[PDB]
DNA sequence: AAAAGAACGGAACGCCTGCTCTGAACCTGTGCC
């Protein structure tokens, strides 16, 4: 990879210089099987694009790899014979910082080699998405129309469906527009035959809504004009309590269902993708419906998924979560309530946070980009957080756990994202300082007006500390202790040590249960009190005396009255623990 | 038809599987070669095949990548197996495709140094070789690759170069080793590779400049070996003939007059070469530093025989005068041309005279003609601080150069009138006429002391040249035999007393004078005249010199130094000491006397060391010479030197069997090291092997070495016969009783009968000078224990046999030395350091078998528990009593003392577990019950006696 | 149930000391000097 990336820059400052043993490196590249994607990607972006860049004597490199592709396109060696494709999407990207023959030919050949096979049009349709998503944005109009304007002739072809309720064939379910359109006899014509489409490739279908919003945000500011009467299409299903009968399903239409129901979500997830940050006539309300719609029927799914004992549902709870649109941040425009779709929503964002700060599109941004992304809309995080306070202090099990697991993730994001290991380099502390302004001018009545970092650092260290009163799991007081070390620095000082071991030494008195009775003690309970008696003894005052405190009288206590539960003075010592 | 085949079969392994298909085609080269081994058609076929693989690798590199761990793996199996021509070639051909070629060199590295290292411990014990007879030579298959790949190969010839460049600098025991292998490919390849001898000689003239600061003596040793085998080579590598001498007055370690006789024919066929030094001569000569010009004249005295004297004569007639303004220079400097005036003397005339013309200038320059007066020799010119006129090497040279000028056939007039003078004069005269009168004149670190130090260095040195030349011209005649005795009355006059200055260091510099000044010719017929010289044609000459007791002394004294350097270095001074064939014949000579005059029946003790030293010279220096040796010693090299044995039995066993009062330790000591000595070279398996060895059992048993080295040496050399035979651990058990029976057991509660098996040890022998001996060859015997249950890591059953016979043997003998009260030296530490290393090789046996319930293992657990842990932790509450008692010593800051008597003590607990925690984690695995036999591992806590600090 | 995972469990070559064997004229004792 450092390989590649060095070459980069070489090629960018003499391309000739490189250029002169490109023959030889291309010749090891081609030869070379084995290859990393990601290294398919950084290859091909140059070695297929030299020839069009250095126009003057590169049609060898050029023409080699046409001929190896158009022998490969339709090769018998489909493992890495997408890396044409790719290679293809490469000098796109390098034309979409004349040349459109070279594209136009190698599209013929693409097409020639794919005409019938499943996972082309797929593959192809992602590898445009990627390319709009990424480096699309200095394209020609003309170049991307010859390249993706084949939606015209597809789309409505074969996978627009129609609004007529007349839709009847040899389906395993009737058809039934659940999650019917807002706007009734306003555009009838507006609905997806997913049945038919299925019974017109069901798997292509899911990559494409992203390739239609990419190909309106080039054409014009928003999607609105493109799927004006489409953005509030039902989805043709059987009906949503028809999974009910599950026993009576028998795979006599189980498996079908199934398949019925992977489409639907992730094709929800496409819809709530391409048209959501764009304003326009309720988009932001339809957006918001379209949020419940899917978090609904997820949760229908749920039953239906363990009633399924196993499947391979094609990617175009969490176990099915590779197989699910991994829908990124820019989806957000509208985060300033359903409790149950917050936490759908920031768990979401919890893996992208766990993983970028410790799968190509969280990838594709630096943590730089995340930091930004993160603080865009801190605002309604905020906001839904003293919500969450106020309910608490108010304080059904069924919605109660829902808050409590949304205040635990909600604290899972603010610790993995200021306990990041990036904040000790000082390359972007001004982008810490603007971070945390917002957080300073929350605590005080505002106007941080370029606070001192010391200043800043005991604001946000008290009106995170302002959450230490009411806390539902004692996970959540790990995780609240813990953000609260992540904010401040690394080795406390005097009066933040003393507030540590104030704090931890309240958690470790304090009594966790959970709702129905059943003290937490768990695995994860483990860990989490591993880490807080680590922190407490730490940064104690009298670390012996305060370890023969504990040894001296909890655990007598313990030993002589316990019988199966904890300890009178410390709820959180438990004889399992 | 092979070729193509083969090669659409690597096309379907690159299609397909490479994990067994490789192996299977080098299998059937393999078979392919043994069977045309007893086929140019075939070599063809076998080139073109790989060239064909050898180029889809390199167009594919990743795709040999699993041949790097193939290979290991099977080296890891197979004992040095696997290693065939086929499967080295592949891999010196695909490191000229430069991709990952450093690893696979370090692989080959580390395969030959072990090849190496286990061919010399099979050779070093045959035990090993009992039990192990997979000997496989990774030297034999690499030499036989040269032939093999001699048939115009795409690149072996270039893989096998650069192997031997790898080799020769991986040389830097296994060093020699690995430059010996290095050297011959190198000469084998230059012999069969044709085309490439031009390259490889540049390569090498490149390297061989290449290594200024460290020793270069493998590169020129292998360039002269090249260059002799083909004179013209250099000729058609001309334009580095003069390019050579670039810093050639740098580093000479005789590097340079090496590099000059391995050139030296392209010199007398190569006039621009000659023209070239000549020039670089003038500036060397002429350089006004002294810390280098040693090596321009030496190279410039070797030149003057490197050139022929056949008689342009213009050319020496030039070339004379050339040193001769350089003769002004250092006394070191001034030194070697001395040294070096012979060799070339014998190969012109005229030359000769101009010569001699000269030393008589130079001595002349010095002698102070006069008469019955001071002594001659002006020797304050030398004084000063330092010297600068050497002249005891000027007057040797002197005389030799004499007798070969006359032997050859007014200067000679002149020389013989100064000789005869200057000779007279010294017997006229004595200390009181030289400069040096009193005893208590000079003294070290004194202005006149040191100058009188040199002074005397000086005069003595002049005697002995002096004694040289008058045993040569008074053949038979008293008048100069008078002479010569009387001269070395002041030889000795000097020494004795103010020998050098006095010199308290009790050593013995020089066998016992300073470096003497005598041919080696002359002091082999000196003796054999002094020695076996009788005869009515001596006028009694000889008798009076036999009178002459110190004489006596003295005349062996400077040989025995002239052998010793022999020993150490591989020449020495006086004429012809750097020939060795000359060498030799004056080794087979002086060897006669020497051991005649120790069987005629102090001076004899002087002849001991002679024999020994010229024995060790021979073995280590004359290898393929011995068989003239042995012929002169009057193929059975067995039969005599055995004899000569039973001459050195019989002084031994009347000298043991005589009273103490009578006995010279010194003379003993001698007496057992020669046989030493002389017992490496018996026949491997002859019967006066046995014989000998059933002989001093008998008397080590019997007799009692009362002396200290007396008793090591003679268990010394037992042991050397006793490992390369048979295992000593009966011997090792044997003696452990007798210690036993010499003291108290540890649990101070039992006794024990006289049980005196062996009568060399006894009560007065109970300290190191036994149980430090045996617990060396106890950590030699588990010291090769560990080579072969490493390598054991169809006859293994054998193998695992064998061990535990000889561990459960030895772990006997440590259960009767544990209960003992052992000497509280440093044999308590090196028992206790023995003891955790016999637990560490206990595991890895038992580490290795869990990767695999015998019975016989268990057993030898059983009896590890039962006799030797309960009485180890016993043998360590001894060791507190011990250590109390001995620390009462303390002259009536003991930190230091405190932790080193005890510091093995925790390190045994900790080998005991290690070996214990994986003895538990092989009852588990083994499903057996292992821990009934043993006990519990105890501890010991303390207490501090608050009381007795009071 | 007693399976993984990776964080927990663990290994190799390098270093000059504080070491003990070796060293040294001595100075003592006593039959000889």
């Amino acid at each position: 990879d450092i390989s590649l990336d060095v070459l980069t820059d070489l090629v960018i400052l003499h391309p000739s210089l490189l250029l002169r043993y490109a023959t030889f490196v291309k010749t090891i590249l081609d030869s070379m099987q084995k290859l990393n994607p990601c290294q398919i990607r950084k290859l091909f972006y140059i070695l297929s694009t030299l020839a069009f860049s250095q126009r003057q004597e590169g049609s060898y490199i050029q023409d080699d790899m046409h001929m190896v592709i158009r022998k490969w396109l339709s090769s018998s060696v489909p493992n890495h014979k997408q890396m044409g494709i790719i290679g293809a999407v490469t000098m796109m990207g390098s034309v979409a910082l004349e040349c459109d023959g070279q594209l136009s030919t190698l599209l013929d050949l693409v097409g020639f080699c794919c005409e019938q096979t499943p996972e082309v049009l797929a593959l192809y349709y992602d590898e445009l998405a990627n390319l709009i998503e990424k480096q699309k944005g200095n394209l020609d109009l003309q170049l991307l129309d010859k390249f993706g304007k084949s939606l015209v002739e597809d789309f409505p072809n074969d996978f627009v469906v129609d609004l007529s309720p007349t839709v009847d064939g040899s389906f395993l379910f009737p058809v039934k527009s659940l999650y019917n359109l807002d706007e009734d006899e306003t555009q009838g014509a507006i609905a997806i035959n997913l049945l038919p489409l299925v019974s017109v490739s069901p798997i292509c279908l899911s990559p494409c809504f992203r390739l239609l919003r990419l190909y309106t945000g080039e054409q014009n500011n928003g999607s609105l004009e493109e799927i004006d009467a489409l953005l509030g299409c039902p989805l043709y299903l059987t009906d949503l309590e028809v999974e009910g009968k599950l026993d009576s399903l028998s795979k006599q239409e189980r498996e079908f269902l199934c398949s019925l129901l992977f489409y639907a979500l992730n094709w929800f997830r496409e819809v709530v993708n391409a048209f959501c940050q764009q304003q326009d006539a309720e988009m932001k309300g339809k957006v918001l419906t379209r949020l419940q719609n899917i978090t609904e029927l997820q949760n229908v799914l749920g039953k239906c998924l363990a009633a399924t004992p196993g499947y391979v549902p094609p990617p175009a709870l969490q176990s099915y979560r590779p197989y699910f649109r991994e829908l990124d941040l820019e989806v957000f425009s509208v985060l300033h309530l359903g409790p149950a779709e917050l936490c759908f929503l920031l768990d979401d964002m919890c893996w992208k946070l766990e993983h970028v700060l410790t799968f190509s599109h969280l990838c594709q941004r630096s943590p730089k980009e995340v930091a930004v992304c993160v603080v865009k809309l801190l605002k309604p995080l905020c906001n839904h957080m003293e919500n969450m306070h106020n309910y608490f202090q108010t304080v059904n099990i069924q919605e109660y756990q829902l808050m409590s697991s949304c205040y635990h993730q909600l604290l899972l994001a603010f610790r993995l994202l200021f306990a990041w290991s990036g904040f000790s380099q000082h390359e972007n502390s001004n982008l810490l300082r603007s971070a945390l302004q917002v957080l300073a001018d929350r605590l005080k009545p505002g106007e941080t007006e370029f606070l001192p970092l010391e200043e800043l650092i005991s604001e946000s260290f008290q009106y995170l500390l302002n959450f230490q009163a009411s806390i539902p799991s004692f996970q959540c007081a790990f995780i609240l202790t813990q953000v609260l070390m992540a904010i401040s620095e690394k080795p406390m000082t005097g009066w933040k040590r003393e507030k540590m071991a104030s704090l931890a030494k309240q958690f470790l008195c304090q009594s966790w249960m959970k709702p129905g009775g059943d003290r937490e003690k768990g695995s994860h309970f483990n860990s989490a009190l591993h880490t807080l008696l680590c922190v407490y003894l730490e940064h104690t005052d009298n670390i012996l005396k305060a370890i023969e405190e504990i040894s001296s009288v909890g655990v007598p206590e313990l030993i002589n009255s316990a019988k199966d539960g904890c300890s009178s003075t410390y709820p959180t010592l438990s004889r399992q623990t | 038809e092979i070729p193509p085949l083969v090669y659409q079969l690597l096309l379907l392994s690159a299609k397909g599987s490479k994990k067994t298909v490789l192996e299977g085609i080098i299998s059937f080269f393999n078979q392919l070669d043994k069977r045309q081994k007893e086929l140019d058609q075939l070599r063809h076929v076998e080139g073109t095949v790989i060239l064909h693989i050898v180029s889809a690798i390199n167009l594919d590199q990743d795709i040999g990548e699993e041949l790097i761990k193939h290979l290991k793996t099977e080296q890891q199996k197979d004992p040095g197996k696997a290693l065939c021509p086929f499967s080295v070639s592949l891999l010196l051909s695909t490191a000229v495709k430069h991709r990952l070629q450093e690893q696979i060199f370090d692989f080959l590295k580390t395969s030959i140094t072990r090849s190496c290292k286990d061919l010399q411990i099979l050779q070093a014990s045959k035990f090993l070789q009992d039990l192990c007879p997979q000997q496989y030579d990774v030297t034999a298959v690499i030499l036989e690759v040269v032939k093999n790949s001699a048939f115009g190969w795409d690149h072996v010839t270039q893989g096998l170069v650069d192997l031997g460049f790898s080799l020769m600098e991986s040389y830097e025991m296994p060093a020699q080793q690995a430059c010996k292998l290095g050297a011959s490919i190198l000469l084998e390849t230059f012999k069969v590779h044709e085309p490439i001898r031009s390259d490889i000689l540049e390569q090498v003239l490149n390297r061989v400049l290449t290594k200024a600061a460290s020793p270069v003596s493998h590169f020129i040793d292998l360039l002269s070996n090249i260059v002799v085998s083909a004179p013209l080579v250099l000729q058609n590598s001309s334009s580095r003939v003069t390019e050579t001498f670039d810093n050639l007055s740098f580093l000479p370690i005789d590097t340079v007059q090496g590099l000059l006789r391995a050139v030296q024919p392209l010199l007398k066929v190569s006039m621009s070469v000659r023209d070239s030094l000549i020039l670089v001569l003038q500036k060397a000569i002429f350089s006004r530093q002294l810390d280098a010009r040693k090596a321009a004249v030496a190279g410039f005295l070797l030149l003057l025989r490197n050139f022929k004297i056949l008689g342009n004569e213009a050319f020496c007639l030039e070339i004379l005068g050339s040193l001769r303004r350089c003769l002004s220079q250092q006394a070191d400097v001034r030194l070697m041309l001395y040294e070096g005036f012979y060799d070339v003397l014998r190969r012109n005339s005229q030359l000769a005279s101009s010569i001699m013309e000269t030393l008589l200038s130079q001595i002349k320059q010095y002698y102070l003609p006069q008469q019955d007066l001071l002594p001659p020799l002006k020797l304050e010119g030398c004084i000063m601080i330092f010297l600068q006129e050497p002249l005891a090497h000027l007057l040797c040279c002197i005389q030799h150069c004499l007798a070969w000028y006359k032997s050859t056939v007014g200067f000679e007039q002149n020389f013989e009138e100064m000789l005869e003078s200057v000779t007279r004069r010294m017997i006229k005269s004595e200390l009181e006429d030289f400069e040096l009168d009193k005893s208590a004149d000079f003294s070290p670190s004194s202005g006149v002391g040191v100058k009188n130090n040199i002074y005397a260095i000086q005069v003595m040195g002049i005697c002995e040249v002096l004694i040289e030349y008058n045993f040569k011209i008074g053949n038979f005649s008293k008048n100069k035999f008078e002479d010569v005795l009387g001269l070395f009355t002041c030889y000795n006059k000097l020494s004795e007393i103010l020998k050098e200055k006095a010199g308290k260091n009790k050593s013995t510099l020089g066998n016992r004078i300073a470096r003497s000044f005598l041919s080696m010719g002359f002091v082999s017929t000196l003796l054999t005249a002094l020695f076996r010289d009788n005869a009515q044609s001596h006028e009694e000459s000889l008798a009076v010199l036999r009178s002459s007791t110190e004489f006596m002394r003295y005349a062996v004294s400077v040989a025995l130094q002239k052998v010793q350097q022999l020993e150490e270095m591989g020449q020495t001074d006086g004429p012809d000491g750097q020939n060795p064939e000359k060498m030799f014949q004056n080794l087979c000579k002086i060897t006669r006397v020497l051991l005649w005059r120790y069987t005629s029946i102090s001076i004899s003790l002087l002849c001991l060391e002679g024999l020994l030293r010229i024995f060790n010279t021979m073995q280590q220096l004359y290898a393929a010479r011995i068989p003239q040796f042995l012929q002169a010693l009057d193929i059975n090299v067995t039969e005599k030197a055995a004899f000569q044995i039973r001459q050195f039995q019989r002084s031994l066993v009347n000298q043991l069997s005589s009273a103490e009062d009578d006995f010279n330790s010194k003379e003993t000591q001698l007496l057992i090291t020669i046989l030493s000595t002389l017992s490496k070279l018996l026949d491997p398996g002859s019967q006066q092997f046995l014989q000998f060895l059933t002989w001093t059992v008998k008397i080590c048993k019997e007799n009692a070495l009362e002396d200290l080295s007396c008793c090591k040496g003679l268990l010394t050399l037992l042991f050397s016969l006793h490992v390369l035979y048979k295992s000593p651990v009966s011997l090792l058990r044997e003696l452990a009783q007798d210690i036993h029976a010499c003291l108290g057991d540890i649990d101070q509660d039992v006794e024990i009968e006289s049980r005196s098996h062996f009568a060399i040890v006894n009560v007065k022998t109970a300290a190191p000078t036994v149980c430090l001996l045996v617990l060396g060859q106890a950590d030699k015997v588990l010291e090769e224990v560990d080579w072969l249950i490493k390598r054991l890591t169809n006859q293994t059953q054998a193998l695992e046999k064998g061990v535990i016979l000889q561990l459960g043997t030895l772990l006997t003998v440590f259960h009767e030395l544990v209960q003992t009260a052992l000497p509280a030296g440093s044999c308590v530490d090196s028992l206790l350091r023995s003891l955790s290393k016999t637990y560490a090789i206990l595991t890895s046996l038992i580490k290795h078998y869990i990767q695999a319930v015998p019975g016989r293992l268990e057993k030898l657990v059983k009896l590890s528990g039962s006799h030797l842990t309960p009485q180890c932790y016993s043998f360590i509450t001894y060791v507190q009593n011990i250590h109390s008692e001995s620390l009462s010593f303390a002259e009536e800051t003991v930190m230091a003392k405190v932790l080193r008597d005890t510091k093995p003590i925790p390190n045994l607990i900790f080998a005991i577990e290690q070996y214990e925690k994986f003895l538990i984690h092989l009852s588990k695995k083994s499903k057996v019950n292992l821990m009934q036999y043993m006990k519990l591992s105890t501890s010991r806590d303390f207490r501090i006696n608050a009381s007795m600090l009071d």
